[PDB]
């Protein structure tokens, strides 16, 4: 039905920032509640951020509260995840997810549609002074 | 289609409201015209029972989204015009934060060549010295986005939005709106994809008019789907 393509991933140093994007193709983007999940090798997918179809209600997992911002452009088929103050523990494959919205709120689970993911690597390298 | 065709020019409007808030009964009559080609509405309301017991800005949303301008690429998502001339029923609950609530039921339909909005309003749990019954609202209005979704299970739409009412002490009073619209005629209709109405409202007075009154100008354009 709908296809999700993530981008904006890469390598950055701890304390750096990255902006992920997820582009939605197919059915009408404003019909979908959007979410970001992340996965470390062998571990489960964990919810990161979710946004209502309207953009007016957002949810965040505790460990990213006040560093990550999810937002969307309903006229441009895109959801963004602004990730500031990145820490090594944020290293993961990041997935975009989508679900036909039942109401005006964001959701933490029960997403039907999934992207393949964009890799985010936060280096913990410390300079030797 | 045939419904949309009824809105190609300037259409006369009549509005009638019967209201009761905290036991204070009142009635309002309005007249004006709408031009959906531009998304423009102009109305004048008179409280025909004396002094309005609530501030006029609290009734702006209650006082015809069939006059929204739908861009060409979104016209297939205009529930309101399709339901005409038979019309639709609009129901709301409006929660004034830390105060009382309005419940409204309106029928919006054509009577002849005139679009009519007939409304009944009941309001309860208001504070006698709060912002509403105490008349602490500025006589003004801000811009809002009216978020619309299809409600397939009820052959209609459900709508949500939050009005920001400026208060005379510089604060803001939020009014949460929960709305449903259902066709009056029977038969399943085509329902829209999620979108919104960009709504702008300007309130003014006629300086020679001595009765309690509001002059309302609205500009309404649908948005939120890709162009
Ligand atoms: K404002
Ligand atoms: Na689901």
């Amino acid at each position: 039905d709908v296809q999700l393509v993530e981008s904006g991933g890469g390598l950055v140093q701890a304390g750096g920032s990255l902006r992920l994007s997820c582009t939605v193709s197919g059915r009408t983007f404003s019909n979908y509640a959007m979410g970001w999940f992340r996965q470390a090798p062998g571990k489960e997918r964990e919810f990161v951020a979710g946004i209502s179809w309207t953009g007016g209600h957002t949810l965040y997992t505790d460990s990213v509260k006040g560093r990550f911002t999810i937002s969307r452009d309903n006229a441009k088929n895109t959801v963004y995840l602004q990730m500031n103050s990145l820490k090594p523990e944020d290293t993961a494959l990041y997935y975009c997810a989508a679900d036909r919205a039942a109401d005006f709120f964001a959701q933490r689970d029960e997403y039907d549609y999934w992207g393949q993911g964009t890799q985010v690597t936060v280096s913990g390298l410390e300079v030797l002074f | 289609s045939k419904g949309e065709e009824l809105f190609t020019g300037v259409v006369p409007i009549l509005v009638e409201l019967d209201g009761d808030v905290n036991g204070h009964k009142f009635s309002v009559s309005g007249e004006g015209e709408g031009d959906a080609t531009y998304g423009k509405l102009t109305l004048k309301f008179i409280c025909t029972t004396g002094k309005l017991p609530v501030p006029w800005p609290t009734l702006v949303t209650t006082f015809v989204q069939c006059f929204a301008r739908y861009p060409d690429h979104m016209k297939q998502h205009d529930f309101f015009k399709s339901a005409m001339p038979e019309g639709y029923v609009q129901e709301r609950t409006i929660f004034f934060k830390d105060d009382g609530n309005y419940k409204t039921r309106a029928e919006v339909k054509f009577e002849g060549d005139t679009l009519v909005n007939r409304i009944e309003l009941k309001g309860i749990d208001f504070k006698e010295d709060g912002n509403i019954l105490g008349h602490k609202l500025e006589y003004n209005y801000n811009s809002h986005n009216v978020y619309i979704m299809a409600d397939k299970q009820k052959n209609g739409i459900k709508v949500n939005f939050k009005i920001r009412h400026n208060i005379e002490d510089g604060s803001v009073h939020l009014a949460d709106h929960y709305q449903q619209n259902t066709p009056i005629g029977d038969g399943p209709v085509l329902l829209p994809d999620n979108h919104y109405l960009s709504t702008q409202s300007a309130l003014s007075k006629d300086p020679n008019e001595k009765r309690d009154h509001m002059v309302l100008l609205e500009f309404v354009t649908a948005a939120g789907i890709t162009h």
